[PDB]
RNA sequence: GUGAACAGCCUCUAGUUGAUAGAAUAAUGUAGAUAAGGGAAGUCGGCAAAAUAGAUCCGUAACUUCGGGAUAAGGAUUGGC
RNA sequence: GCAGUCAAGCGUUCAUAGCGACAUUGCUUUUUGAUUCUUCGAUGUCGGCUCUUCCUAUCAUACCGAAGCAGAAUUCGGUAA
RNA sequence: GAAUGUUACCGCAAUAGUAAUUGAACUUAGUACGAGAGGAACAGUUCAUUCGGAUAAUUGGUUUUUGCGGCUGUCUGAUCAGGCAUUGCCGCGAAGCUACCAUCCGCUGGAUUAUGGCUGAACGCCUCUAAGUCAGAAUCCAUGCUAGAACGCGGUGAUUUC
RNA sequence: UGUACAACGGGGUAUUGUAAGCAGUAGAGUAGCCUUGUUGUUACGAUCUGCUGAGAUUAAGCCUUUGUUGUCUGAUUUGU
C-alpha cells in the first residue's frame, strides 16, 4: 500500500510505496492516533515514530476517527464532521465511510511523523516549506513577535515582495482589531 | 445450469428437492415457485432431483398473477438455507429459499430482485447479476 | 497422529479459485528416523 | 487470510470455522460455534450473557491498565516564517523585548 | 513412493502453506497458542 | 400437596421390596427418543409419527329442523415477587 | 414376435442409399392357443418393494464401414452386454 | 481351529475376485462446409453426473458426559445440598459414532475385434489374404488393488537337562 | 526393578456460564419500637451488584507429569 507521510515540523510531505505484506503487517489492527515505530516498515525509517492519522481504501472511501471497526459502514453525517461537506443548511447525508482500523484493504495510509529517526528521509527532513500567511489580527502580530501593547504593530506586519516586470511591489495585510 | 450458463460451477450441497417451494424474489408478479425438475441432474432409483444455489429448475407458480399460474417455466435458484461450504472454507446459509423466473437462455422475466443473492449464482448468470442489489 | 486444517493460495490457471486462498484438511503422521538392521536378497524363479 | 469475529460473542473466528448467516436485510452474521449460533437464533441478547466480550465491555470487566496513563507527546518548536516575505528579516526583527 | 510419474497439473502444483491450524481439537478451539489465549482473556484468578 | 378433580405426579398410615443370577454391550430385533435442508416427492391410502391442547380475554363463515353448526376458523395472554 | 431369399414396384431419373408386392425359407419361446406328462395325504395368485445374476433381438456410452453423408442433424450396417 | 519337531519374525504367490462411469462449459471458432439460413471436431483447460474405497481437521446430526445451567410438582422443619416423576422437562453441551448434510483418493503397459491398410501370388492383368505383415475399440491379458491354498512354498531368529 | 506399571494428586486442554459464603447507600416495598426524625432506629423484601469468566465437571477410548502411594515368579504345555 501507499504511505502518505508528513513532517509537520517542516510542513513537508512525500509518499512511500511499501510492498511485502510483512512490512505492511505492522500497521494492522493499529487504529488512528496510535503510534508506530519505524524500523519494522523500512530500514530507512529506523528511529522514526509514526502517528496514524487516516487514509483511503480501494474504491477510495476515507477513514473516520473513532468508528472503531476495520470495515466500511454507512453513516448519517452532519455539519462539522469528517468525510462530509453539507450542500445546504441542515443538510445531512447518509454516506459510506471506512473504519479507523488498518487492514490490507487500504489503498493509502496517512502518517504523521512525531519523532525523527536515526537517518534523514529524503524530501522530508531535508526540505522545508514556509507558512503561506502571516498574522493579520493585531494581537496575533503581537504574539508572533512578543511585543506588549507598547511596540505599535504597523512595522511588524509581514510584507510580501512581488515583481511587476520591472517594478517590485510590497503588500501587507490589513491589521484588524 | 447449462444453456446461457457461461461458467462452470463448483458443487454445492443440494438443498431443494423436487416439491420444495421457494420465495419468488423478482418483480415478475409471481410470489412463490414450486420446483418440479432440476436441469442437468442425473438418475438413481428413488433419488429426488435436487437444486442448489445457481441451478436452473423447471417450476410452476403456486401463488401469483393468474397469467403466470398453471404453466411450467424455467427459474434460477438465488438463495438457499441448507448450508453449504465454499472452497474458501466457510459454511454459510441464507434465511430463505428463493429464485427468479427466467427463460431457457437464462434471461430474467422480471427486472429487479428483492433480497441478497448468492455469488455463485451471480457469477453464473449475467442477467441475475445485473438485477442484483447485494451479492453474498 | 491426527488431522488439522491448512490455508494456502491456489495455483491453477483457469480455475475460479486461481490465486485465491482455499482451506484444506490434512493428516499428520509421526515419522521419527527409521533404523536399518538387515538386508534381504531375492532371486527370480519360474515360481516367482 | 483474515481472522474474523463472532457477531454474538466476539470470539475470533479463524478460517473455516463456525458458520455464516445472511439475513433477509443482507446483514451478515458470523458465528464461531453453534453455541453463539443458538443463543443468537434464540433472540438472546449478548449484553446479558455474562461470558461475552460485549457483556464484559458493558460491565467494565478487567480492562485495568487500558485506563492506566500513557507516554505519547511531541517536542517541536521551529520557524518557517511566511511565504513571500523574506524569511531572513523574520528573526532579526524577531528579537522580542518582553 | 508412487508407482507412476503423475503429470496431473493437480499433481505437479507446488504448494506453500500460509497457515496451519493449531487450536485444540478437544472442543471448539478458539486459540492457536497459550500466548494468544492470554492476550485475549487477560489475567485470571490463577496466573500472577 | 399440586390441581376443576376419586386425573396424572410426589407423600403419611399400613404393606411390599416377590419376578433365576453373573459378565459384556456385535449383528438383527422389541420397546422408548432425536435429527441439517426439503416437506407426502414415500404409500393402495399420510399407515406410523408429528402437530394441537389447560384457563382468561378478543373474535368467529356457509348452512339450519332456529335447537344448532361452535372450543367453528383466527388471535393475545399466563412465572416470581 | 423376430429374421431371411426372389425382385415386380417405391424412391424426380435410378430394383436393392433407405424400402419392397406376389410368392417363399426360417428362427424365437416374456403372446395366445393346442395337449394333459408331473403335482389335488398341497410345490400359498396378481402387483409392488428389496436384491443378485444372467441373455441380446443394443436405447445410451468406445471404435468403425454406408448414405439420396456439403455443414449441423439423422438413417443403415459391423466389433460390442 | 487339532495334526506335518517346537516357537517367533520377515516374505513368496498358485488360484479366486477386481472398477470405474457419464455429461457440460471455456477454448478451438462464429472456424472448417455452405448462396444463405446455419454450423462441427481432435489437442489444451475448468468443473459436473452415476459408482466405489476411506476418512472426522472443519460444518451439521445424535446426548446417560445424566457435564454445566435453568424449570414445574412433591418429599428431607428452614438453609445448604438433595431424593422421586420407567431418562420428569428445557437450553447449551465435550468424546465417540456419523452425512454427496462433511472432506479426501480411485493406476498404465501390452495383445486383439470390427474396420482401414502394406507386400503379394493364386489368375503374366488384378486384388488387405492365400504365405507373411502395419494400424486399431467402453473388449482381453497383464500392471495395480483385495484375499492368501487353513493338506502350495521361501528366508531368518531362538530352541527346555533335575 | 526402569524413560517400568498402576492409583491418586498437580499442570494443560474441554464444557457450562458466574459456586457456596459474606457484604452492600442496589430493590416495587413491608412490618415493629420510641427519643416521632432536619438519611430516627431495628430488622425482613422476588431480584440486583461485588469478591467472581467464577464454581463444577474434564477420560471413562483427551494431553502431560521430577510429587504421593503401591506393585513386580501364580498356572499349563511343547522336541527334529
Ligand atoms: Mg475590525
Ligand atoms: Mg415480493
Ligand atoms: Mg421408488
Ligand atoms: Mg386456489
Ligand atoms: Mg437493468
Ligand atoms: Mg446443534
Ligand atoms: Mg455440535
Ligand atoms: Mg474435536
Ligand atoms: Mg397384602
Ligand atoms: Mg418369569
Ligand atoms: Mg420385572
Ligand atoms: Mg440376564
Ligand atoms: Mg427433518
Ligand atoms: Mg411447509
Ligand atoms: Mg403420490
Ligand atoms: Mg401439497
Ligand atoms: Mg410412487
Ligand atoms: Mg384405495
Ligand atoms: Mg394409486
Ligand atoms: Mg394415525
Ligand atoms: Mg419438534
Ligand atoms: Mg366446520
Ligand atoms: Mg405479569
Ligand atoms: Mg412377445
Ligand atoms: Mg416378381
Ligand atoms: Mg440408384
Ligand atoms: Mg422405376
Ligand atoms: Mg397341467
Ligand atoms: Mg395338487
Ligand atoms: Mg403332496
Ligand atoms: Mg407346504
Ligand atoms: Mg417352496
Ligand atoms: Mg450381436
Ligand atoms: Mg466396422
Ligand atoms: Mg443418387
Ligand atoms: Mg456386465
Ligand atoms: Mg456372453
Ligand atoms: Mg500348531
Ligand atoms: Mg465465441
Ligand atoms: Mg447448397
Ligand atoms: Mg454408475
Ligand atoms: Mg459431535
Ligand atoms: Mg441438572
Ligand atoms: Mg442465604
Ligand atoms: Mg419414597
Ligand atoms: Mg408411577
Ligand atoms: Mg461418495
Ligand atoms: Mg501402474
Ligand atoms: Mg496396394
Ligand atoms: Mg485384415
Ligand atoms: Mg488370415
Ligand atoms: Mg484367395
Ligand atoms: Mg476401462
Ligand atoms: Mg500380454
Ligand atoms: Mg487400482
Ligand atoms: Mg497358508
Ligand atoms: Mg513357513
Ligand atoms: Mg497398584
Ligand atoms: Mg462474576
Ligand atoms: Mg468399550
Ligand atoms: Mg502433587
Amino acid at each position: 500500500m501507499k504511505l502518505n507521510i508528513s513532517y509537520p515540523v517542516n510542513g513537508s510531505q512525500k509518499t512511500f510505496e511499501i510492498d511485502d505484506e510483512h512490512r505492511i503487517r505492522v500497521f494492522f489492527d493499529k487504529r488512528i492516533g496510535q503510534e508506530v515505530d519505524g524500523e519494522a516498515v523500512g530500514d530507512e525509517f529506523k528511529g522514526y515514530v509514526f502517528k496514524i492519522s487516516g487514509g483511503n481504501d480501494k474504491q477510495g472511501f476515507p477513514m473516520k476517527q473513532g468508528v472503531l471497526l476495520p470495515t466500511r459502514i454507512k453513516l448519517l453525517l452532519t455539519k462539522n464532521v469528517s468525510c462530509y461537506r453539507p450542500r445546504r443548511d441542515g443538510e445531512r447525508k447518509r454516506k459510506s465511510v471506512r473504519g479507523a482500523i488498518v487492514g490490507p484493504d487500504l489503498a493509502v495510509l496517512a502518517l504523521v511523523i512525531v519523532k525523527k529517526g536515526e537517518q534523514e528521509l529524503e524530501g522530508l527532513t531535508d526540505t522545508t516549506v514556509p507558512k503561506r500567511l502571516g498574522p493579520k489580527r493585531a494581537n496575533n502580530i503581537r504574539k508572533f513577535f512578543g511585543l506588549s501593547k507598547e511596540d505599535d504593530v504597523r512595522d511588524f506586519v509581514i510584507r510580501r515582495e512581488v515583481t511587476k516586470g520591472e517594478k517590485t511591489y510590497t503588500k501587507a495585510p490589513k491589521i484588524q482589531r | 445450469s447449462g444453456n446461457g450458463a457461461q461458467g462452470t460451477k463448483f458443487r454445492i450441497s443440494l438443498g431443494l428437492p423436487v416439491g420444495a417451494i421457494m420465495n419468488c424474489a423478482d418483480n415478475s408478479g409471481a410470489r412463490n415457485l414450486y420446483i418440479i425438475a432440476v436441469k442437468g441432474s442425473g438418475s438413481r432409483l428413488n433419488r429426488l432431483p435436487a437444486a442448489s444455489l445457481g441451478d436452473m429448475v423447471m417450476a410452476t407458480v403456486k401463488k401469483g398473477k393468474p397469467e403466470l399460474r398453471k404453466k411450467v417455466m424455467p427459474a434460477i435458484v438465488v438463495r438457499q438455507a441448507k448450508s453449504w461450504r465454499r472452497r474458501d472454507g466457510v459454511f454459510l446459509y441464507f434465511e430463505d429459499n428463493a429464485g427468479v423466473i427466467a427463460n431457457p437462455k437464462g434471461e430474467m422475466k422480471g427486472s429487479a430482485i428483492t433480497g441478497p443473492v448468492g455469488k455463485e449464482c451471480a457469477d453464473l448468470w449475467p442477467r441475475v447479476a445485473s438485477n442484483s442489489g447485494v451479492v453474498v | 497422529a491426527g488431522m488439522t486444517t491448512i490455508v494456502r493460495d491456489l495455483d491453477r490457471p483457469g480455475s475460479k479459485f486461481h490465486k485465491r486462498e482455499v482451506v484444506e484438511a490434512v493428516t499428520v503422521v509421526d515419522t521419527p528416523p527409521v533404523v536399518v538392521v538387515g538386508v534381504v536378497g531375492y532371486v527370480e524363479t519360474p515360481r516367482g | 487470510m483474515k481472522v474474523e469475529i463472532d457477531s454474538f460473542s466476539g470470539a475470533k473466528i479463524y478460517p473455516g470455522r463456525g458458520t455464516l448467516f445472511v439475513r433477509g436485510d443482507s446483514k451478515i452474521f458470523r458465528f464461531q460455534n453453534s453455541k453463539s449460533a443458538s443463543l443468537f437464533k434464540q433472540r438472546k441478547n449478548p449484553r446479558r450473557i455474562a461470558w461475552t466480550v460485549l457483556f464484559r465491555k458493558h460491565h467494565k470487566k478487567g480492562i485495568t491498565e487500558e485506563v492506566a496513563k500513557k507516554r505519547s507527546r511531541k517536542t517541536v518548536k521551529a520557524q518557517r516564517p511566511i511565504t513571500g516575505a523574506s524569511l531572513d528579516l523574520i528573526k532579526e526583527r524577531r528579537s522580542l523585548k518582553p | 513412493k508412487s508407482l507412476y510419474t503423475n503429470t496431473s497439473r493437480k499433481a505437479l502444483e507446488e504448494v506453500s502453506l500460509k497457515w496451519i491450524d493449531t487450536a485444540s481439537k478437544f472442543g471448539k478451539g478458539r486459540f492457536q497458542t497459550p500466548a494468544e489465549k492470554h492476550a485475549f482473556m487477560g489475567t485470571l484468578k490463577k496466573d500472577l
